[PDB]
Parts: C-alpha cells; structure tokens; sequence
C-alpha cells in the first residue's frame, strides 16, 4: 500500500524531503536537490 | 511485524500457582523493558509489574508485591510470571506489553526515535474457582426478522461465536455472557435479516469453547 | 553557548551508558558510577517531541500537469519547468535553513539542560563543598554511597554538614 | 571523596550540518533526505485499472486496443507508454486537455 | 611535530580520505589548516578553520575536526587533481605553525599501453665534452613499478628520471640516462635497455648501434 | 532552557498581577508583594517591538489571473492550480515554522530575563544571605521593609551587614 | 539575553581594540590592558562559519521564460507575472527572517561567550576573591602583573592565596 | 590583485648570511601579519618565522631560534628575513606568505570577514656551498615517436625550459634533475608526436638559467 508515485515507482517514507523527482503525484515529500542533509539527535561528542 | 505467542492460560484452583509466559517476535526483544498488567473483568486497569531490559530491578506493585515474580529471557525473547495464592481478586485478564516507561527500562538504541513501537496483542483470562470444566449448551433462537443462538451452562467462558465459518459479520450482535445461580454462565448470538428469506438460505451458527475443546454447529429452521 | 559541553567539561564519558548525564563519584570506598532520570528525560521527550511535530505532514493532494508520453507546448513547458525549479530551490534552502537550526537548537539545548542540573546538583551542595571547574566537586568533609543517592534523590541537607565544613576550612 | 560530573559520547560520531559549524560530531543522527524509493506501483487499497496498450483517447473513441476499457470505474487511472489511441492515423484537438480530463476522471 | 600518513589511494568519484592527528598541543583546542600542492607549480589554500574553505576551492573538497584528531575529504576528485597535500596547524607550547608530514596521492589508473619506448642514441656534440650519455625513456605507462636493465654487450653494469601522473590521463613517464667516458664509451659495440614492467608480457628490447 | 522558569521555580504566583517578575518577602513586619520594574519593562518591550515588526507588512499588489464567471482552458487552469496550492503549501509551513520558533523564543526570553533578574539580585546580596534554591533568599541577619526598597532600588549595601553575617555564621 | 553585554556590564571599553573580551587591571604598579583569546577566536571562527556557510550557493540554471523584445500573450504573461511576484515575495520575506534570526543569534551568542569566559575566570578565582558586580573583580589580597597573566594563561592556584585571604576576612 | 616581488636569491657559501626580501601589492599590506616558511628540497614543510602586523612579538621556531631575524615594514610594505650561520640545513624554499593566524597578528578590520586572503605567491630557493656557479651543457635527444633536450653539468638548480618560446605544451615531460658525483646536476625534457613529421617541423628547446645568465637555444634533427 502506498499514497505517492512518479515514473519510477512508489514512495513509502515518513521523512519530508527526497531526492528522487521533482515531478510527484499524490501526497508526497517534497523535492530536494540535496543529496544529504542530517539532523542531530544527540549532543556534541568529545572524544576521550 | 506485529506477531506474538501467548502461553500459561487454563483454569487453575485457587491456592495453587500460575505461570504465563509470552514470546513476540518481529523485532530486538533484547532491548525494550516489558510490562505485565491487570485488567478485572468488566472494566478497570490495575498495573502488575515492571521489568527492566537486563532484568536489574523489579519494582512491583504494593497490590501483589512480594507475592508475584516477573522475569525475562532476551536469548529466546520471553516474558514470563509466576504467582502464588491465587484469590478471587487475580482472575482477570493479564496482558503483557510494551508501555512507555522510564528510559533506562529501554536501551539507548531506541531512545533517539519518534517511533514509539506499540503493542498489547491479546489477553490470558486467568480464573479462579472450583474448576468444574463444564461443556457448553446450544440452542436456536428460530422464528424484517432476526435469529440467533444462545449457548449456555459451561466453564470458564473463553467462547467465541461465528456465523457461517465467521463469513457473515452485518447486522450480527454478539451479547455479553450472563452468570447465574449454578455458578454456569449464559450468552446469546443474533443476526438481522429482511422478511423474506425464512426457508432459502442455509443459516448455520458455530460456538468454540476451548478449555474443553469444544466445537458446536446448529442450524436454524422455522 | 553554554559553558559546560564546550566548556568546562573537556571530557566526554563513553563508558557512561546509564544516561546523557551522570555523576561519577570516588570516596573511600571505591569507585561508582550512576545517571540523573529528571535531565535525561527531559531532554529525550524534548527530542522526542521534536521528531513528532516533524514526521507529521498532510500533504495536500497534488496531480499531474506535465505529460510523461507525449510532447507539451514550449512556452508552457517552459512555464512549468521554471516555477517547478524554483520550488525545488525554495525547499531545498527551507530544508537546509530548517536543518542547521534545528541541530545548533538541539545540541545547545543538551549543553542548557546539562547546567540546569549542574546548577541544581550546586543548590543542593551550597555550603559543604566547592566545585574545582572541571565539572568537578571537591567535598571538603565526605560523602557516602548513601549521600550519592540523596544527592541524587535532591534530599541533601546541608545544614547537617555546615558548622563541620566551617569548622574544617578555618583550621 | 570527590565527585564529577560529565556527558557521554561514542566512537564512531555522526557528522551534522549547523548555523556555526558546517560539521559537527553528534551521536547516532538521523538521515532527513530520502534516497530510495520502491520499484513497484503499490494498489493494494486502491481500485487501480491498468489501460495497458490502450489510451485515453480510445476510450472516448472507442479504439480496439481499448475494447476491455470503454466503460468502468476506479479512484486510480494507470497510464502506459505504448498506449495507442488511433487504429485510423489521425490527431486531437487539444490532446493534453482531454488527456487530462480523462486521468483526473474515476470512470467513464 | 604531526602524524605523516605518507599516500592515499583512489578512484575518480570515490570520495577518499586523508587523516591528520596530533596532541592538545597543536590539534587542541586550535584550528588546522590544509593545502594543495600541484605537481610542479605553488601551492593554493584549501581548508582554514577546518572546515571553511577560500573562494576558488570547488564544493567537492570538505576538511573535518574530530576531537584531537582531523582528516581531510574530497568528494568529486577527477583526473585534474592528481596533487601534493599537506597537513598544518597552530601549536600552543611550540609559539608557531606545527605542520605535519604530506601526502601523495594518485588515482587508479587503468593499466595504459606499454610506454612509448623511444632508444636514443648520444649525439655527435655530446662526445665532444668527454663524456657520453645513452639514453632510453619510456612515456605514458602506468603504474610506477618497472625496472630498466642496461645491457652493455649483454652484460649489465653497477653504479633515471620520472615524472608525476599527468594533469588529464595519469600518465607516467620515465627516462634513463647511462653516463660514462669516452674511453668506457667507445670500449663497447651494443647498446640495450630492457623492461619488466607489469603492464607487458616479455622484456621489451630496443637497441642502437654506434655509426 | 533556563532553570528558572521551568527549573527550581516549581510554582508560579497567580496573586502577583503587579508585574511578570516581583518580590514577596515575609519579615517581622508580615507579608508583603512588589514588583520590580527594569525586568518587566524588558520584556513588554521586547514583545511589543516582536507585534510591531510581525504587524506590518506592505504586501505588493496583485490581481486576478483566474476568472471567477467564465470557463479558463484546462491545462493552464491545472497550471495555475498547482501553483497556487504549491504556494499556499509553502506559505502554510513557514506560518509554521515562524509560531512555533517566535513562541518558543518569547517564553525562553522571559525565562531568561527572570535570570537575570535573579543574578542582579544575587549581586546585591552577595555576601550577606544565601539562595534556598526555591526562588527564595534565607536573610541571615533581617531586611527591613525600607531595606526591601533598597534592593528594589537596587541600593542595598552588603559592607554594611558583612561583619553581622560574619559573626552570626561563625558563633 | 544574558545579563553580560546587555545586562551588568554598562559600558562597552571603545579603547580596547585588542580583542572583544580582554582584561583591564588597576594594581599598585599602575593601570594595565590585555585580552583573552580563546573567547576572541572562538567568537571570531563562529562568524567566519556563518560566513562561510551563508556565501556559498550553486544557483541553479534558469532561463529565460518571457521575451524581451516582444509581445507575450496576456493570459500567460500575466501567468508569468503572478509567479514571479509571488517568488519575490516568498524570497523577501525570507531574507528578512533569516537576516534578523542571524543578527539576534550573533549577538547573544557574543553575549554567551562573554558569560562563558566569565564563568571561567570566576571559576580561577573561586575563593581569593569576589565579584562587585559592574563586570570587576574585588580582589582581597592582591595580584601581580605575573598574577594577571596567570589569569590569563589559566594558570592561577587558590590554594595559594586560600588562607591569606579568610585570614584577611576575618581580622 | 595577487602580484608581488621577491629579492635576495642566489648562491651564498656555508657561514655567511643571508637576506631575503619580499614585497607586495594589491592590498592593504599594514594590517596583515605575514609568515615566513621553508620547504627542504624534495618534500617536507617547516616552519620559519611569523610577525605581528605592528612587529610586537616575533616567536622563532625552535630549529632557529635566536639563529634568524624576521622584520617588516609597513610603509614601503616590505617583509625581510636576515639568517647566519647558513649551514647544509638551511638550503631549502623560502616563502613568505599570509596563512590563517591568531587574530590579533591580524587587524581588526579583516576579523569580520570570510574573504581569507590567501597567497604564498613564487619561491626564494636558496643554497649553501662551495658556489662554483657552472655553466649549463645542452644536448639535443634525437631520433609514435619522441624528442627532447639534456641539460647536464651546471649549478645552482633554478633551471627552467620551454619549448618554442613556451608554445608547444602538449605531451611534453619535464624530468627533475640528478645530482652525481661532481657536485653537478642533469635533467631531461622530452616531447611525444606522431611518427610523420620527421623532417618535416622546427623543433626548438630552449633553456633558461638565472645564477649563471645562461640562455640556450638547440633544434632536434635526424
Ligand atoms: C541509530 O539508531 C537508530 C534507531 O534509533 C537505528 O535505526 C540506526 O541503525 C542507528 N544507526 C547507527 C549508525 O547506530
Ligand atoms: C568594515 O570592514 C570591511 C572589511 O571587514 C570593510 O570592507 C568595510 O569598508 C568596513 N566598513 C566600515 C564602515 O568600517
């Protein structure tokens, strides 16, 4: 099951952004033309 | 994803000791703390125990503590209790879950995460009394228009109740069991149905009891 | 920025699993090792929090403008594919401005919950000992595994302990 | 006796994007951007009606590649490349407007 | 005094990575720096603050600080950046720039043709100052392991040049250059200079013949 | 997140209506309530300067592209819906995105602005009393009425009560 | 908005262009100046991060989508228009935002550093001395030009100057 | 923008001194605190000397501490380094260049900024021995096929060569030099071309040597 599609296939994610097509049918994330883009769940790290 | 085993059910004699036991799998059991609750039949929630992922520390509720033992095993992933002197207050439906709780009851794995993995599957049905295992009573309820079947005078009453091998499922009312005077309970079954269909079509109710392994089929006629 | 993840505390501790943030103590009779439940929650429902109000998108139904198998108009081709390209830059800058923030937001976020309990531990310990400025405290009389838990428990009293720590620190 | 007070850390860090530092060391982070996608058209719940090799069009018109699809109803129209909407050559008038029309549609 | 990873290695697109490590004296706590050395020319800045980089520098290139330790990423390398670089940073103790010790890196090249072995013989003007030299190069090959043996009347004797990967096919390039007197120069007939490159199957032979 | 308003400050007082930020003090005298200005005054400012930047916006002129009475063609209408919704989606997440960060600010300043207040007040005090950690300030020797004033004032001198607490903590 | 730049400190030094947080020390040998670097380079490295990361931007190819140097049809152009306006709203208003956030952002994280290097040489003076509050530190005993730069190099011991000066509060 | 002069080069015997002088333009030189650096022939970086922008601290590297004197000024813009006691440890590449610095060797006009001015312009090459400054020897290499040019028996090393005036750069390998037993170097520069223009093209090299004011032009023929 699935609520979004492009020409390739479909897109089953909870994430708000993709890199796959700008052209996308139905609720869909929206396209970014970032490849990677990482959000921090933790706080810095010092190392020992 | 969502699939478990549950074990330990039956009908135990008051003084003795009960023992369940519950495997899921799906997912690392390895990690997240368990919880074993209560619930009292009719309504009302009434927690049990809580265990930690490693099994550090217990913490039970003042209603059982001392009484109750909660364990578990991440090698086979299951959660087990043992309890002892079992009252008229135990017999209820004791369904073991993952709750939110405390942090460091979960591993830090699953800390960073919105994902909240639920659960709750089924229920036991623990009861105690004098056993007296008793095998259920069929009758059909014969004549819009309904009909229906009322199975009766049995123990304990983990029944369930399917029209046509569980096909039909509208109009279907599935009433609440009724206990009397000889310590047996009652429960009755209908359907709905236009009035014009009393002898075409083959109406067939099936009743399953399994602490006696019991599988009854009527079939209704006016 | 605060002063105490970037700070004063040039250490992490690796070894301390138990929680975000611990006490790690040494009296006479060894070496122990415990974590703070109220910060570490805290800031675990705050992330978790943030997660939530993420993940959760409606996303207006959208269809089909542009045909996949068969040829458009130029002018009106090139319509589309300039106001699609421009939304794309929109939310790729609205993604990385989101991003950034929200990472600077959250790791500031740790290092204030860090001294809010640093800050907490020093109320409860406010006459009986100093802090070295390593994260560290330096107790002037004693402690015991006891007196970790009730620091831990924020039930240390310090008027039980005041005349002692007088009376050390002025002979 | 002495105690001190400290944060954890990991190994192996994740590098994350900030307003003051392009890379910053975190714990285990989390991926935003999407990168994969399915393969695969997923209709389960949905009453999907694959033309084939026939095209909108034939379906008005009435075309032998779209005998199997004159009439019906579907809250997903499918759409695929060999589609053939003319067994006599011919055009449409405004073809992107009807095409349209017809996949936005949910039955004929 | 820096780490020294002396070489890394690659493929155009595959993002590798240059470690530079030290002690709270320089890596600290302090800034690191980094720069890109051409082969042959002067070199151009690349990572200040380690992880900013100056105007001319393509997104590709990204420098990282992990604690105490740093390392240097680069991303869409391609043939044109076949290149020297260094590791630097500011030391607390030692009141100065702490560099570390350098890296030469070079792609993996696909295994070229054998070299454009081309023998030359000592030109007429080259004896006229007492001294001859046979010379016997060998361009664009790859990789850099080969080994040349002279041959002076088929018996070789005891007591060479190459360039780096070129700008645009990773080229290499190699040339020896057997120096003697005349007195030990015109003492011989036959001159040869074989290969046993990994790049060919049997030692190739070229050979001229003095007039 | 600061420790004040969220932190040690378990309750707040719904009876203070004469400011954000005020003193209640109990001495031999009884119970009495003010309200410092300097804080408040800070906040209100800030948030009115917040409303007057939001309120005002110049908003360029538009016009009609879609008639209301009248058939548009097909495809250029699906055009300039897509574009409109995209539009309305875009402005919709920064709508979003401009509460919860502008809410998140105003309650995090006026938490930090409580602590400031509270350092300020701290640095009157210096020597001369100890913080409970609730909020509160255990006077060691007495605070008259005309001496509360004073630290409102911001006029309490601690050279004049150092010797007494001096005294009173060491006998 | 901490209580450093904004808030205690009244007066910013214009005359000391040695850094944006240094020291200024009145002892019996005269009147001297220096500054901090750590809080100076970590200030300044912040900014060139933000900098750095604001100045970089690919920009997308675009075209052109209306003519010049003819007439466009109407409907589409005023299509065209529409968009366009619109686009230069969105990125208007977003430039506003992001210009205000980073302004807000780098002043107080200025003001932080300023706390934070505060914290730090309070911590180095932990119990030789005390802090009248404008920013000043009432030393009680005395510091030299070495003491100073002790101060400054991270150095300074107080359990060398400990017992001098409860020897001096108390007498 | 990025120009610049550099003076000071050449041959200079073990246990005398040596001055080095550079100067730019383009910019606000009175604010930038300027490094000197050397690099050993081969590989291998070194730091030398750095400078306040007002010349307040100077901070020798240990490996020349109290051994070298660097100095600037600031009204001609002008940067010198003076050096004795120029033993074999010394004969290496000398820049002066603006690296990223402690903030205050800098002005604080260029702190608010991500410009980083960067440079390290041209090299200095200075080397210590008995000078005997010879004189170059060239030798035409003659004959896909190749040709080039053999340069041999001269010193100091700050050779260059071109190829038509520096027109012809495709396929060309310029080979670094080799020192033997006479205290003289040797290098090799050759050139690839199809094997159909033997006798056909000029073929020039040219080479250029500084210390020595030697300029040499030869042509390649069968
Ligand atoms: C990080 O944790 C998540 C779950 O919180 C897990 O799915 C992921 O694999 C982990 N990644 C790493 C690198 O540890
Ligand atoms: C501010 O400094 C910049 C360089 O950082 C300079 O270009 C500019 O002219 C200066 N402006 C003023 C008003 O001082």
């Amino acid at each position: 099951e699935s609520k979004c599609f492009w020409r390739g296939g479909s897109i089953n994610t909870r994430l708000p952004f993709q890199n796959l097509s700008p052209r996308t049918v139905g609720q869909c994330p929206k396209y970014v033309n970032r490849r990677s883009l990482m959000l921090a769940t933790g706080m810095r790290n010092v190392p020992e | 994803q969502v699939q478990l085993l549950e074990s330990g059910g039956g009908v135990v004699q008051p003084g003795r000791s009960l023992r369940l036991s519950c495997a899921a799998s799906g997912f690392t059991f390895s990690n997240y703390g368990m919880h074993w609750v209560r619930q009292a039949p009719g309504k009302g929630l009434e927690w049990v125990a809580i265990i930690s992922f490693d099994g550090s520390k217990k913490y039970y509720a003042n209603s059982v503590k001392g009484r109750s033992t909660i364990s578990r095993d991440n090698s086979k992933n299951t959660l087990s209790l043992q309890m002892e002197s079992l009252g008229p207050e135990d017999t209820a439906l004791y369904y073991c879950a993952k709750l939110p709780s405390p942090y460091y009851f979960d591993s830090r794995f699953v800390w960073v995460a919105a994902s909240a993995f639920h659960f709750w599957g089924q229920g036991i049905l623990v009861t105690v009394s004098s056993a007296s295992t008793k095998g259920p009573s069929v009758f059909p309820l014969a004549p819009t228009a309904a009909l229906g079947c009322l199975v009766k005078d049995y123990f304990p009453e983990p029944v369930t109740v399917s029209w046509n091998s569980g096909a039909l499922t509208s109009g279907v009312h599935t009433f609440p069991a009724v206990l009397q005077s000889s310590g047996l309970y009652s429960l009755s079954s209908v359907v709905t149905v236009p009035s014009s269909s009393l002898g075409t079509q083959t109406y067939i109710c099936n009743v399953n009891h399994k602490p006696s392994n019991t599988k009854v089929d009527k079939r209704v006629e006016p | 920025l605060f002063g105490a993840i970037a700070g004063f505390l040039e250490n992490g501790w690796e070894g301390m699993v138990d929680g975000w943030y611990g006490f790690r103590h040494q009296n006479a009779q060894g070496t122990g090792q415990a974590a703070d439940y109220k910060s570490t929650q805290a800031a675990i429902d705050q992330i978790t929090g943030k997660l939530n109000r993420l993940v959760e998108k409606t996303n207006t139904e959208f269809e089909s403008i542009e045909s996949e198998f068969s040829e458009i108009e130029h002018q009106i081709g090139n319509v589309i594919n300039w106001t699609k390209d421009s939304i794309t830059d929109i939310w790729t800058y609205q993604a990385e401005l989101l991003v950034a923030m929200e990472n600077q937001h959250t790791i500031d976020m740790a290092d204030s919950e860090m001294l809010n309990l640093y800050e907490r531990v020093r109320k409860q310990l406010r006459q009986n000992a100093e802090e070295d400025g390593k994260g560290c405290f330096e107790i002037y009389h004693a402690c015991d595994d006891s007196c970790m838990e009730s620091i831990r428990n924020n039930t240390y009293d310090h008027s039980q302990y005041r005349e002692e720590a007088l009376l050390n620190r002025l002979n | 006796d002495k105690i001190c007070l400290g944060h954890h850390a990991v190994a192996n860090g994740t590098i994350v994007k900030t307003l003051t530092n392009e890379q910053e060391e975190v714990t285990n982070a989390t991926e935003t951007v999407e990168s994969t996608g399915i393969n695969r058209l997923c209709m389960k719940g949905r009453k999907h009606k694959d033309l084939g090799n026939c095209h909108p069009i034939g379906m008005l018109i009435g075309t032998p590649a779209c005998d199997l699809h004159l009439t019906g109803m579907w809250d997903t129209l499918i759409e695929r490349e060999n589609a053939i909407a003319y067994c006599y050559p011919g055009a449409t008038v405004n073809v992107e407007a009807l095409r349209q029309k017809i996949m936005e549609s949910g039955g004929i | 005094m820096l780490t020294q990873p002396p070489s890394a290695s690659g493929t155009p697109g595959q993002r590798v990575t240059i470690s530079c490590s030290g002690s709270s004296s320089n890596i600290g706590g302090n800034t690191v720096h980094w720069f890109q050395q051409l082969p042959g020319t002067a070199p151009k800045l690349l990572i200040y603050t380690n992880s900013l980089r100056p105007s001319g520098v393509p997104d590709r290139f990204s420098g990282s600080k992990s604690g105490t330790s740093a390392s240097l990423a680069i991303s869409g390398l391609q043939s044109e950046d076949e290149a020297d670089y260094y590791c630097a940073a500011w030391d607390d103790s030692l009141n100065g720039q702490v560099f570390g010790g350098g890296t030469k890196l070079t792609v993996l090249g696909q295994p070229k043709a054998a070299p454009s072995v081309t023998l030359f013989p000592p030109s007429s003007e080259e004896l006229q100052a007492n001294k001859a030299t046979l010379v016997c190069l060998i361009s664009d090959f790859y990789p850099g392991a080969v080994t040349v043996a002279w041959k002076a009347d088929s018996s070789p004797v005891k007591a060479e040049t190459t360039t780096p990967s070129k700008q645009s096919n990773n080229k290499y390039a190699a040339s020896s250059y057997l120096s003697l007197t005349p007195e030990q120069w015109k003492s011989h007939r036959s001159y040869s200079c074989q290969v046993t490159h990994e790049g060919s199957t049997v030692e190739k032979t070229v050979a001229p013949t003095e007039c």
